């Protein structure tokens, strides 16, 4: 889904986000978004810390040469559960980026690139109590502080100082390196995190009176049919309020991530296999929206029928457009040998706003869009360059995931009479699964091949449903096993 | 070393270095002199001060004057 | 400021009653007012040293780079 | 506070000329920006050097266009009255209390 | 203001050097921003002996055009709002 | 925000687009806006410049204050602002 | 030296405000505001540096003033 | 004289302790109203 | 935990502890099945599992049996 | 809050002059003074430096382009000269 979002500049911003799975089994589905965006929010919930699924989309995202932005989500939870004091909040935040942040440097070498380093005070790191619905950056909330405070200094350094070991002096209305006085907080634990708790407990524990005066205190003015709701709606207006509009979001991807005319260009050069001599590579690397088109297909959903599945991919070079003719290039295209790619028509063409569809007349390059009518060669992945392009064409590698389908199940479809559309099923399952995995064997059976528990479990429940309405007997699951060596032979073995 | 502006100008006034400064669309009239003083409106309390008509090289002697800001051009130091 | 993105760079800045500056950029305030290093008036081909203009005596600035 | 400073900020100040000449009523002549002069007697003014002018009249000097190639014109002398006027300070040059 | 009464309204503009510029109206700013669609720069030649002064004031096609109220100093109907 | 007005705004969505810059002393100045000020302080780059005698110059980068500009020409394609439509009759 | 300083040690002292448009005002300093708007008194004038005339005490306004300079 | 945003309410009160409380509460006691 | 013997587990255990735990399993790595897989001394149960030191013999074993090979 | 655009943005419906900065002859009826001294007026002619008038129904002019106003012979001052020292 790309929504036209706000900066605190007022220029709207397309973002494209890509909602993800993030049970472990589902990386399948990561890798493809990933392959599609160049920059990546991990959203690392507040309260649990960092976790499997986290860190491993995180060497995802620095293998893919990716802009990796940390949302720390779910800070209610400091709040309201764990209830721990605003100081030891700053803590455990604190703690939760640090160790995001050490896990990239194991990967990236031990040591952080000053570009990748993920610290609040440049602006990378955004808060979230996305139920309760607000989140910022300390921009965000210098910037707040500058707005009802009236235009008394650039929320820039404001920011600048707002996290870290500094201490707002009352002295003189500066932040030090060192607490002036004996048990003064931090200049976040106060300056942020204080507000926050008196914010949350002014709502959680007191007369709606009182929360429509602390907040006629401050410019925010509710509209007496507010506090009415519970404790969680009032919660989430009143934040919302003095919370604002996502500002944090916008103004730290959009600064921190690319946009389209320099994603694409390292997005080929460390994807695409083909020779980048060649004009097309070229075409990508300005991002011309003008050249011939070169879309990387990574992902196919199906539709209302589940007969036909639309193609989500990146138009990254070229203008698409609905009635094309293009070679779909796909899996295991060869330029000595033609024979994996198919000639196929473009009908129409979307933005995907995850309930709906909106036809776009035209596909500019860097746009991500569901094009339709080229399901019929695509398994996983391919590659979309017109007809119109008499040039040697290559394809962008197939998804290195970070996950192997290392569970293994047998599949015999109840009635044989439906085998067919069993394995069309199957085959319409190679359509949705970019993991899965169907093998024929000297025993004639198809197994399949998935994560473990949920992936296949879900892949089960589709096949029996989506595609197939063939119900299908599965055997006990059985995971594939390799075979080794220990110690070499004594002797040479000749055939 | 990337330093202020208006050190800059503290290094103008103690080092106490003749200047001359342009003034507001005065291409033809430059204002040389020594700065004694200034504020954060940088009006430039200036010794010696001779101001320059370069067209035919005059320079009339003005003195300790206290230069306005808001006719303020250039601050270029008259070295060598 | 943009002039951020500018730092310690040789710069062409025009001033009223049409003049021309170049010099690398040293600083700058909220006013606008610019530090420079070596900069040349480019009217007399004079390089008149480290400098500051006013902010209303900047009409532009260009990079030549 | 801040009405009685401006107060004496009009009173000991160097404005304080016409607030004088708003008490005395006496004659002021006022040089414009463009250097028209106008001699008028002030009603009230602000902060801005705008100022609600009696008995205005203005004096210019106007050099007609002549033919090309003749002599530069005599310039003539004009003056227009109003009884009151607003007058706005950013046109204001000088302002000078007659001598009474 | 009174000019919200303005907004997809023609208009024309004089600036400061007497050159005319005019459009239609979109949004208005405090500080005597304007946004004009449509907008074309009429710009007064000086007027030849025996010509007419309506027939030869030089027009340039600007667009949609933006306009600082620093050097706006008038502002007229042109016409009705277009259709 | 609160207490901006709706064309600078315009100004700075206008961002990343190729845009017109006439200031007061009548030379143009066609440029891609990398990103403005509230004081209208902009900086372009690709810049065309176009002198009053007509001259045309290549220059890399403009940063061009605000108080000296006289009007923006910007395409049409972002005159479908939010603003544009929302404040709109229909 | 601060130009208030200046302007407030320069009071009654016999000052010249030379304006941007060359005019030259010399006279007493007898006040000046926030905002460096000048009272002169017995006030002499000069454009072109040539004497004009006097005008008495006059008003002069901030930004028609050049520089000034004590006498 | 920017301050704190915040700082002349008390970050903690006696009911808070409640309000947190009846948060984790079995579904009747969740609400204020119903 | 083995990738086999994961079969159930998430269930299991938060079976046996009421389910204030939750864990999560993602492929790690290989490592060498224990015993002899090509073993013949050890003749095994149908429908009982194996010991560790039978694992790797009846492992392939009933891989080559359900892939369609003899034992 | 100066004294002075205080009293102009009482101009309501005054049928007065201007003279605009470069020499411009405006003489219509006050509709609008607001804050920034920009007025609009209505029942207008406006006529330039060495131009031949032209009518407006309506027109706009920019605060700080003004030279001056000149105001009705008509004018009671010393009602509209009350009030301006009361803040509201």
């Amino acid at each position: 889904m790309s929504l036209v979002m706000e900066s605190h500049s007022g220029k709207s911003f397309l973002l494209n986000l890509l909602d993800c799975p993030g049970h472990v089994n589902f990386n399948d589905e990561v890798t493809a978004a990933m392959r599609l965006a160049d920059g990546v929010m991990l959203v690392v919930d507040a309260a649990e810390g960092i976790m499997v699924v986290t860190e491993r989309a995180v060497r995802q995202a620095l293998q893919e040469g990716l802009s990796i932005t940390l949302m720390i989500s779910k800070v209610d939870r400091l709040i309201t559960e764990l209830k721990l004091p605003p100081a030891d909040a700053y803590h455990k935040l604190r703690h939760t980026i640090e160790e995001v942040n050490n896990l990239i440097a194991a990967c990236c070498g031990g040591e952080v690139p000053p570009e990748q380093l993920l610290d609040p005070v440049r602006g990378n790191v955004t808060f979230s109590a996305a139920q309760s619905g607000w989140s910022f950056s300390l921009q965000s909330f210098a910037r707040l502080y500058a707005e009802i405070y009236g235009a008394g200094f650039d929320p820039r350094e404001f920011a600048k100082r707002l996290w870290g070991d500094l201490y707002f002096v009352p002295e003189d209305r500066v932040f030090r390196r060192t607490p002036p006085r004996a048990g003064v907080e931090r200049s976040f634990v106060q300056f942020v995190l204080e507000p926050l708790y008196k914010m949350y407990s002014a709502v959680i524990g007191e007369h709606p009176k009182t929360v429509e005066g602390l907040l006629a205190g401050l410019g925010v003015y509710l509209r007496t049919a507010t506090y009415n709701l519970d404790t969680k709606p009032l919660l989430k207006e009143v934040c919302s309020s003095v919370l604002g509009s996502c500002a944090g979001v916008v103004d730290m991807l959009v600064a921190h991530v690319p946009p389209s005319r320099k994603a694409s260009a390292d997005k080929v050069a460390a994807h695409y296999s083909g020779p980048s001599d060649a004009p097309a590579v070229s075409f990508m690397s300005a991002c011309n929206p003008r050249g011939p088109l070169v879309v990387a297909v990574a992902k196919l959903f199906p539709r209302q029928d589940c007969s036909r599945f639309d193609a989500l991919g990146r138009v990254m070079s070229g203008t698409l457009r609905p009635g094309d003719t293009v070679k779909v290039l796909g899996e295991a295209y060869t330029p000595e040998d033609e024979e994996d790619s198919a000639v196929a028509t473009v009908g129409s063409v979307w933005v995907y706003q995850a309930r709906y569809r909106v036809p776009v007349a035209r596909a500019t390059a860097g746009n991500l869009v569901l094009i339709e009518g080229v399901d019929a060669t695509i398994t996983r992945t391919a590659t979309l360059v017109s007809d119109a392009y008499d040039e040697p064409v290559h394809i962008f590698r197939p998804l290195r995931f970070q996950t192997r389908s290392t569970v293994k199940i047998a599949a015999e479809p109840l009635n044989p009479s439906e085998l067919p559309k069993m394995v069309e099923g199957l085959r319409k399952v190679s359509k949705s699964y970019p993991l899965c995995s169907t093998r024929v064997e000297e025993s004639g059976e198809h197994t399949i091949f998935g994560t473990g528990e949920m992936y296949l479990d879900c892949l089960m429940k589709d096949l029996r449903e989506l595609y197939a309405e063939v119900e299908v007997k599965v055997a006990d699951p059985v995971v594939a096993f390799c075979e080794t060596v220990v110690e070499s032979s004594s002797l040479k073995c000749f055939a | 070393i990337m330093t202020q502006p208006i050190n800059l100008m503290f290094r103008f006034l103690q080092s106490k270095q003749k200047v001359q400064i342009w003034l507001f669309d005065q291409a033809d009239l430059r204002v040389e002199g020594r700065i004694i003083g200034f504020d954060e409106y940088m009006n430039l309390v200036l010794d010696e001060a001779e101001e320059v008509s370069m067209k035919r090289k005059t320079r009339k002697t003005l003195g300790r004057i206290l230069l306005k800001g808001d006719n303020i051009t250039l601050i270029q130091t008259t070295g060598r | 400021p943009e002039l951020k993105r500018f730092m310690d760079k040789k710069l062409s800045i025009t001033l009223n009653a049409n003049r021309h500056v170049s010099g690398t950029l040293r600083g700058f305030d909220q006013f606008m007012n610019l530090v420079l290093d070596a900069t040349v008036d480019e009217k007399l081909k004079v390089d008149i040293g480290m400098v500051v203009i006013r902010g209303n005596s900047i009409q532009t600035i260009e990079a030549l780079e | 506070e801040l009405e009685k400073k401006e107060e004496d900020e009009y009173r000991t100040g160097p404005l304080s000329v016409l607030t004088q000449s708003v008490k005395t009523n006496g004659q002021v002549l006022i040089n414009c920006r463009n250097n028209h002069k106008l001699l008028a007697r002030v009603k009230a003014f602000d902060r801005h050097c705008n100022m609600i002018l009696e008995n205005v009249k203005e004096m210019w000097t106007e050099i007609p266009k002549t033919g090309k190639g003749q002599k530069a014109s005599r310039p003539v002398n004009k003056d227009r009255f109003v009884s009151k006027m607003f007058l706005r300070g950013d046109s204001v040059i000088m302002v000078l209390r007659n001598p009474k | 203001s009174k000019l919200l009464q303005y907004i997809n309204f023609r208009m024309r503009v004089t600036l400061v050097d007497s050159r005319q510029i005019v459009g239609r109206f979109m949004a208005f700013d405090r500080h005597m921003n304007l946004v004009l669609g449509d907008s074309e720069e009429f710009r007064r030649l000086p007027p030849k002996k025996g010509k007419s002064e309506e027939e030869r004031e030089e027009r340039r096609v600007l667009g949609l055009v933006l306009l600082r109220g620093e050097e706006i100093v008038s502002l007229t109907i042109e016409g009705p709002p277009p259709n | 925000a609160k207490g901006i007005g709706i064309p600078v705004k315009l100004l700075h969505e206008a961002e990343g687009h190729v845009v017109t810059v006439e200031l007061k002393s009548g030379e143009m100045y066609r440029g891609e806006l990398c990103d403005a000020e509230d004081n209208m302080n902009c900086q372009l780059k690709d810049v065309t410049a176009t002198g009053r005698d007509g001259r045309v110059t290549q220059l890399a980068h403009l940063f061009i204050r605000g108080s000296r500009v006289r009007f923006f020409i910007i395409p049409d394609m972002l005159k479908n602002a939010p603003m544009f439509k929302r404040i709109d009759p229909k | 030296v601060n130009p208030k300083p200046f302007l407030q040690d320069l009071t009654g002292k016999q000052v010249i405000v030379k304006l941007k448009w060359g005019m030259e005002y010399k006279g007493y300093l007898v006040s000046t505001d926030s905002y460096m708007n000048l009272q002169l008194a017995s006030t002499e004038e000069y454009i072109d540096g040539q004497f004009t005339g006097q005008l008495g005490e006059v008003l002069i306004r901030c930004n028609n003033v050049m520089y000034l300079r004590g006498v | 004289g920017v301050e704190p945003l915040l700082g002349e309410s008390p970050l903690y009160t006696d009911n808070t302790a409640s309000g947190i409380a009846l948060l984790w509460a079995p579904p009747p006691f969740n609400r204020r109203s119903g | 935990l083995p990738v086999v013997e994961s079969f159930g587990f998430e269930t299991d255990l938060r079976y046996h502890t009421q389910g204030q735990a939750f864990c999560q399993s993602v492929f790690d790595h290989w490592q060498v099945v224990p015993g002899d897989p090509l073993d013949k001394s050890i003749v095994l149960r149908p429908l009982e599992p194996a010991p560790v030191q039978a694992l790797a013999r009846e492992f392939m074993v009933k891989t080559r049996r359900r892939k369609g090979m003899s034992d | 809050m100066v004294k002075l655009v205080r009293f102009l943005m009482k101009l309501a419906n005054e049928t007065v002059q201007i003279e605009l900065k470069n020499g411009t002859v405006i003489q219509g009826t006050i509709a609008g003074v607001d804050i920034a001294m920009n007025t609009h007026l209505k029942a207008v002619k406006l006529t330039a430096r060495g131009k031949n008038p032209v009518s407006m129904d309506h027109l706009s002019v920019r605060g700080n382009n003004i030279r001056y106003y000149i105001l009705p012979d008509s004018l009671n001052l010393d009602t509209l000269l009350v009030d301006i020292d009361k803040p509201k």
